């Protein structure tokens, strides 16, 4: 008859899919002809099927019932008792090591360390095959030139639960490296492939070494364009001597001719925003080196979840062949990149918002294009930001923004005072080297303040200014013209452009004020982050990040504050509020010209203090120090590093900033800014996942060390921030 | 899902394949010989009498049944 | 979702939420019933209504996996080119992706192996079934298609002429000549294979080239 | 997280209490550190009351069989040279014959001991881990290896007389089963369903009787039939079938003699006419061996992992993995005796001789019983 | 425009080391020109039976260098035509 649903029940998750596979096999399915007796005798195959998977003690039942015109229900029953527990990995007729050492090297395992309980001692054919491989492996690469594998033999016991595994292998003895041979067509490349070849006689002979000097000799003869030169290794043996002579056999081939670029599965990105990060030029003598670098720089832009790269033969012809570039693009055809939701969130009772668009998708002349506009704190602020990262294909960029900023001060550290700021920047990048990046700039920025309460390190700059203002009055007002030559260096060399896993980037970003400019400072910012795989695997990964800055007044005018450093928010210092760090506004007292009786204003001076007064309110600082170290893992889930790359990661920040011109001395009744050993520090557990809107971040770092004022929130949140 | 219950036929963007797509041909000067049309990107003859997307219709057609 | 009521009763209404533009439900309904009932004869109706609806629905690579599936179930059957139709307009429609593109910017140059594979499958319909009521609107559909293959030849060609890789130039050319001699996209470039040539100093080609382009600036 | 659907199936309960006669331990002792989740053959040895005994990390005791007295104890462990300490990692019974004791390992050597001292007389490398119980025969010591290989060794010297190959399956089972003599030949026992008889000599071979019977479709039905010790009489051979079929056999030719449907089984003792078998579904029954006929059956320690039966003061008695000593009568067919002796395990085989039983736990502790 | 940027050191065209280039002879027919140069990655598509084997590299931004290499062949692909030439400079 035929069958209206087949179901499986009883099964502990494992491989509930293959079960219907195994079905499939047999000859049923949904819907396909199948009676009573036969669905008993098939029910025998999913035995067969939990058997290979381990589950030896697994036998399978089936139950059925009749539609009332022969229209069948189905469901297949299983017991999946406990199995597959390797109680021992032994291995006869070794006489080199202690056996220890080498099952220990086993993806399976006999007994699990307490020290580190990491798995299970659970039994896998496959997996078997690999190890005995890593077996032979590691006896070549120690030495034993003759060792050999010999009948391996897997054992079960009279219950079926119990498994263990046994392995005969011989020895010999471990051989020198007595000399090297290379042989064959090298085009003249010889030189090179001898400095590969370079040992000396007294080497053991080590097949891992043979294994990588045929994979640089293959790598020398791409980068010249040999794509698929025959290379072979054979060794030239004497016991007695107990030394092996190596031959290696090229051929190199044709000079192999990249007649197409071909890139797929970018459905939106623009092919000139693959193409121009060729290294490889299409019509020309292909190098491996050189498609490398290609698919190196598509990861590193970052539009791309997945980079593959393939190279064939032309269909027929001897020498050319197509290069094939496939990819997945991120945000998979979410609009405009990745939407930038900016957020005030944690464990602090405040909201601030950012929203912005970023990328690629922008019209009629192919620049890319961001846009942010916020209020922070008591702040509104709003940018415009046109770019184009290759004004002329050569690889100059250039890039110009424009801002507008206002600031109210109810609070959120946000000193008293009411100020507008408005600005533009011009700037030019050009690489200098396949890894490094410079850049030139041209800014110009505006300010107008006014309700300025008193306050110690802003007035430090307006006093030094010129038109020094009243003390105790709270309201003074004050201009500024600017002008600025922005500059900066950068250093990049990342895999992916996201996540991570090993190189480096560093970014300077530094101005300073051409004469004419009212403020006549400079400042310098360094950023730095490094990436390292662990045990050189690049799935597991550590990250080291820094930042660094100071600015100081070129005629003496110190810095203007409304350019101070800060640190707090997730992108920089987990655990604080965005801009709680570093020193405090210190007011003076002052007589409320303008006030609201409202508002519990900082020091009032006819409700507050007469005298210099704190407060929670911060001025960021003319100098900055930052740091994290942070470790990054999995977290298996219906969405996991498989389904989605989520991120997930351990970290320690370490934070602080000062201010250079605090007065040590003359103040030594108030806490002294002057030095940068107030360090901050937080550290916990963060998230990112690269949802279709875009980068979420999540993470937990209470700030176990800490200052006067800081406002703590051990829980932080955000979206977006892009790069 | 929100829409205006129409446009059962064509697709979420731009059927511009209506118009703007005259087929200019390319002719060869005296003394030269161009290359040839190699295979399947030539287009055969046409009838010209069935309808355009705007109007004919996509569904399935009307197969016999049984059972 | 859909209990075991006859195959009758589910086509039926199937069929009506097809016309009531439900397709949502309308798959979900024609999904049971393949499931339940696939050896019938209605199997065959009911993998084209599970095609269109796939198509309809937005579900392309759905869509593109039934008409597979149909077309080895079916070699022959009266409607093969109705499904030929619906598999080189689902690659079709499997490029034009969102309204940003829409409103916003030319989408031509972007991937052509939806578009190409597309327009080989209307090729096969217009070359093996040129009697089909299909065969004009694929015929207007293979143009637009061939021209839209031609402008991202184009492009590559604009690109690595910005570059300089004049030989890649001069290949691109030369290959949308072979491949697509009969657009506006390759009139356009030659003017551009004129400059490559003579670029890398190959002056007699150029000169050739030029005589192309004077005859053919009509 | 997970835990609250870990799958077992479940031994039948332990049997009925009451007792015709009330069973005691006589003495016990810890031979050392016990086999633990462990599986191979390991069991006392008696001749002229001196008991002999060993565990996996490689000590061995001799012992006084009326009391628990020492002989002598020795441990054949590696010197560490400060490096890794490496355990015999024992295995393959003992046997005694004379001046000497056999031993195997779970690594390729096999030991000599002498039996009225502790000294080593020779140790020898043999093609794969020894789990066989060596046998004695004729100035020779006859193994068999997890490798499938079977080896003669000189019993004056060690040295290897010959080898046979018998073939296993990559998923062979446990490769144990211990050869015997008799007749002039040496009936053994292959992974490979292959029951099979040797010269003694020469490592000549007779015949190959395999039981092809299994008909495994799939590889665990396949699973590696024959692991028990053959037993012969009148020239005739029976062996047994994890998973096959009971065959008793000619021993001039391979041709059959008889042939049964039982599977599952690993382990049995004869009487003059009465087989007492052990299935692995824990069936006891005892079976004539003309015509394979049941004078009894019973079932109640079903999936309890019996130990292999032996006939010991007019009674069947078998242990189990649980920590239970059971005796049936032999021809009545029902429980004389039930009894608890080890808390922890106790797979190994019983041995009777010399008036005694003998057994050795799972967990390192011998005892010696008596009813 | 000029400036010192990182030009991604472009190369174009075929290979023409000089023993490949001394490899050629008058009496070849196009399969021993294939084998001895590799395939031309610039055939002359309008009618002539020609090939074009073009060196050209320009490391960094400064110093264009190019080798030109012209072949003719008859309908049967026996060859009689070589012009061989280094190309006037660039940047």
């Amino acid at each position: 008859p035929t069958i209206a649903s087949i179901t499986f029940s009883g099964n502990k998750s494992v491989k509930d899919d293959m079960l219907k596979q195994n079905l499939e096999a047999s000859g049923v399915r949904v819907g396909e002809s199948l009676d009573r007796t036969t669905i008993a005798d098939i029910e025998k195959g999913l035995e067969d099927f939990y058997y290979s998977v381990g589950k030896y003690s697994a036998s399978v039942k089936a139950v059925v019932t009749p539609l009332p015109r022969n229209r069948v229900d189905l469901k297949l029953v299983f017991q999946e008792g406990v199995s597959a527990e390797i109680q021992q990995i032994n291995i006869v007729g070794n006489h080199a090591f202690t056996t220890d050492e080498l099952i220990s090297h086993f993806q399976l395992r006999d007994e699990v360390p307490w020290w580190n309980v990491v798995g299970d001692r659970k039994y896998q054919k496959q997996k078997l095959a690999g190890d005995l491989e890593t077996l032979r492996s590691y006896y070549l690469d120690r030495g034993y030139a003759r060792f050999n594998i010999d009948s391996t033999q897997v054992s079960l016991t009279p219950d079926k639960k119990g498994i263990y595994v046994t392995v005969n292998i011989t020895e010999g003895d471990q051989y020198k490296l007595s000399g090297v041979e290379v042989s064959g067509n090298l085009a003249g490349h010889s030189a090179e492939i001898e400095q590969l070849t370079k040992i000396e006689p007294g080497e053991l002979y080590n097949g891992t070494k043979v294994t990588k000097m045929e994979d640089d000799i293959k790598k020398l003869l791409g980068r010249y364009g040999y794509a698929y030169p025959r290379v072979q290794s054979m060794p030239e043996i004497n016991d007695a001597d107990k030394t092996v002579k190596l031959r290696v056999n090229v051929d190199a081939g044709n000079r192999f001719y990249v007649r197409k670029i071909r890139f797929e599965g970018n459905d939106t990105s623009k092919d000139a925003v693959l193409r121009r990060e060729m290294r490889q030029m299409e019509g020309a003598w292909l190098g491996s080196d050189l498609v490398d670098q290609g698919k190196e720089r598509l990861n590193r832009l970052g539009f791309f979840e997945t980079v593959d790269t393939d190279t064939q033969r032309v269909p027929g012809s001897p020498d050319q062949v197509d290069v094939v570039y496939k990819v997945k693009e991120r945000n998979t055809l979410v609009p405009r990149g990745s939407f930038n939701f900016g957020i005030g969130y944690g464990a602090e009772s405040g909201v601030s918002f950012q929203a912005g668009v970023q990328q690629d998708n922008w019209l009629g002349t192919g620049y890319a294009v961001g846009i942010n506009g916020t209020k922070n704190d008591y702040q509104t602020y709003a940018e415009l930001s046109v770019t184009n990262p290759y004004f002329t294909v050569d690889g100059v960029s250039l890039g110009g923004r424009l801002f507008y900023n206002d600031f109210q001060a109810d609070d959120a550290d946000l000193s008293d005072y009411t100020n507008k700021s408005y600005g533009t920047d011009v700037t030019l990048g050009f690489p200098i080297n396949e890894y490094n990046s410079l850049r030139a700039g041209l800014g110009y920025v505006h300010n107008s303040l006014s309700n300025m309460q008193p306050q110690v390190a802003m007035w430090r700059y307006l006093y030094s200014m010129g038109e020094h203002p009243s003390t105790s009055d709270q309201d003074n007002s004050f201009k500024t013209d600017d002008f600025t030559f922005n500059y900066g260096w950068t250093y990049n060399k990342l895999d992916r452009g996201y996540f991570p896993t090993d190189g480096s980037r560093v970014n300077l970003t530094g101005k300073v004020t051409i004469p004419g400019s009212d403020n006549e400072y400079y400042k310098v910012t360094l950023d730095t982050a490094t990436y390292v795989p662990i045990d050189d695997d690049h799935k597991w990964v550590v990250l080291g990040r820094t930042r660094w800055g100071y600015g100081d007044g070129l005629g003496g005018k110190e810095m203007p504050f409304y350019e101070n450093f800060y640190a707090g928010g997730s992108s920089t210092v987990r655990g604080f509020q965005s801009n709680t760090i570093g020193p405090k506004a210190v007011y003076f007292p002052h007589q409320a010209s303008n006030y609201d009786p409202d508002y519990d204003y900082e020091c009032a001076t006819q409700d507050g203090a007469k005298d210099l007064c704190k407060s929670d309110d911060a001025v960021g600082g003319n100098a900055m120090a930052v740091a994290s170290l942070e470790f990054i893992t999995p977290t298996p889930f219906i969405s996991d590093k498989y389904a989605n790359s989520v991120r997930t990661s351990f970290f320690w920040d370490m934070g602080t900033v000062w201010d250079t011109n605090w007065d040590s001395s003359q103040y030594s009744g108030y806490p002294d800014y002057s030095d940068p050993s107030n360090i901050r520090m937080s550290a916990g557990i963060a998230l990112q996942w690269m949802s279709p809107l875009g980068p979420l971040v999540f993470s937990y770092a209470q700030p176990f060390k800490k200052y006067d004022g800081d406002k703590a929130e051990q829980f932080q949140f955000n979206i977006g921030k892009t790069w | 899902c929100s829409s205006d219950s129409r446009y059962k036929r064509q697709v979420s963007g731009d059927e511009a394949y209506l118009e703007a797509a005259p087929l200019a041909e390319l002719h060869a000067p005296a003394g030269m010989i161009l290359p040839v049309t190699s295979g399947d990107y030539a287009i055969p003859v046409t009838n010209g009498s069935g309808a355009v997307g705007k109007a004919l219709d996509i569904r399935p057609p009307a197969q016999p049944l049984a059972l | 979702e859909v209990p075991d009521n006859p195959p009758n009763e589910i086509y039926a209404t199937a069929q009506q939420k097809l016309q009531d533009g439900n397709w949502r439900q309308a798959i979900t309904q024609l999904e049971a019933l393949d499931n339940r009932y696939p050896f019938g004869p209605y199997s065959q109706q009911v993998q084209l209504d599970l095609i269109y609806a796939y198509y309809k629905n937005a579900d392309l690579p759905l869509a593109q996996a039934a008409i597979d599936r149909f077309i080895r179930l079916n070699p022959t059957h009266p409607n093969i080119d109705y499904v030929m139709y619906m598999r080189g307009l689902t690659n079709m429609a499997l490029d034009d992706s969102a309204l940003q593109g829409f409103f916003g910017v030319d989408r031509s140059d972007r991937d052509p192996q939806h578009a190409r594979a597309a327009f080989s499958d209307f090729s096969k319909l217009v070359r093996g079934y040129p009697n089909s009521q299909y065969t004009t609107d694929a015929t207007k559909r293979l143009v637009f298609l061939k021209d839209r293959l031609a402008k991202y030849e184009y492009s590559v060609a604009e690109y690595y002429t910005e570059r300089g890789a004049w030989v890649a130039v001069v290949n691109r050319v030369e290959g949308m000549l072979r491949d697509y001699p009969d657009t506006q996209a390759t009139r356009d470039a030659l003017p551009l294979m004129e400059n490559a040539y003579r670029q890398m100093q190959m002056n007699a080609q150029a000169e050739k080239v030029a005589k192309i382009i004077a005859a053919n600036s009509s | 997280l997970f835990n609250s659907e870990e799958d077992v199936v479940k031994m039948s309960p332990l049997p009925t209490v009451e007792n015709q006669f009330t069973p005691t331990t006589a003495w016990s002792t810890s031979v050392g550190s016990g086999i633990g989740n462990f599986y191979s053959n390991l069991h006392p040895a008696l001749a002229d009351n001196v008991v002999y005994a060993a565990d996996r990390a490689g000590l061995v005791k001799a012992l006084n069989a009326d009391d628990g007295k020492e002989i002598w104890s020795v441990s054949l462990a590696e010197k560490d040279g400060w490096f890794s300490k490496e355990p015999a990692l024992l295995s393959g019974g003992v046997t005694v014959s004379g001046g000497h004791v056999y031993i195997g390992s779970e690594k390729a050597q096999v030991y000599a001991l002498n039996t009225s001292d502790g000294t080593v007389a020779w140790q020898t490398k043999v093609a794969g881990e020894a789990l066989s119980r060596p046998v004695v025969s004729d100035g020779l010591v006859l193994i068999h290896t997890s490798n499938g290989q079977l080896q003669a060794l000189n019993e004056a010297d060690g040295a290897v007389k010959w080898t046979v190959n018998l073939d296993m399956p990559s998923l062979s089972l446990r490769g144990e089963s211990a050869p015997t003599t008799a007749f002039g030949a040496a009936v053994v026992g292959g992974d490979n369903g292959r029951v099979s008889a040797v010269l003694m000599e020469q490592g000549q071979m007779i015949w190959q009787q395999r039981i092809s019977q299994a008909t495994g479709s799939t590889e665990i039905d396949r699973l590696s039939d024959v692991d028990t010790t053959p037993v012969v009489v009148n020239g005739v051979v029976f062996a047994l079938a994890y998973n096959g079929n009971l065959t008793a056999l000619d021993l001039r030719s391979g041709q059959i003699m008889w042939k049964r449907e039982l599977g599952s089984v690993n382990d049995f003792i004869v009487d003059g006419n009465r087989i007492y078998l052990v299935d692995q579904n824990d069936r006891v029954m005892a079976l004539t061996i003309d015509g394979g006929v049941t004078l009894w059956t019973q079932s109640d320690l079903l999936h309890r992992l019996l130990t292999s039966p032996v006939l010991y003061n007019g009674n069947l008695v078998v242990g189990d993995s649980e920590g239970y000593l059971h005796w049936i009568n032999v021809e009545d067919g029902r429980f004389v005796a039930q009894q608890k002796v080890d808390s922890s395990g106790f797979q190994t085989e019983p041995v009777a001789a010399d008036g005694k039983l003998l057994i050795q736990a799972k967990d390192g502790t011998v005892y010696s019983i008596t009813r | 425009l000029e400036r010192v940027v990182y030009r991604p050191d472009i190369n174009q065209g075929n290979y023409l080391t000089a023993n490949d280039v001394s490899k050629i002879r008058v009496g070849m027919t196009q399969q021993q020109v294939a084998y001895a140069l590799g395939t031309p990655l610039m055939s002359d598509p309008f009618g002539t039976n020609t090939w074009f084997y073009v060196f050209r590299q320009q490391p960094g931004h400064e110093g264009v260098t190019q080798q030109t290499l012209t072949l003719t062949f008859n309908s049967s692909g026996v060859l009689t035509n070589i012009d061989n030439k280094p190309a006037l400079s660039g940047n």
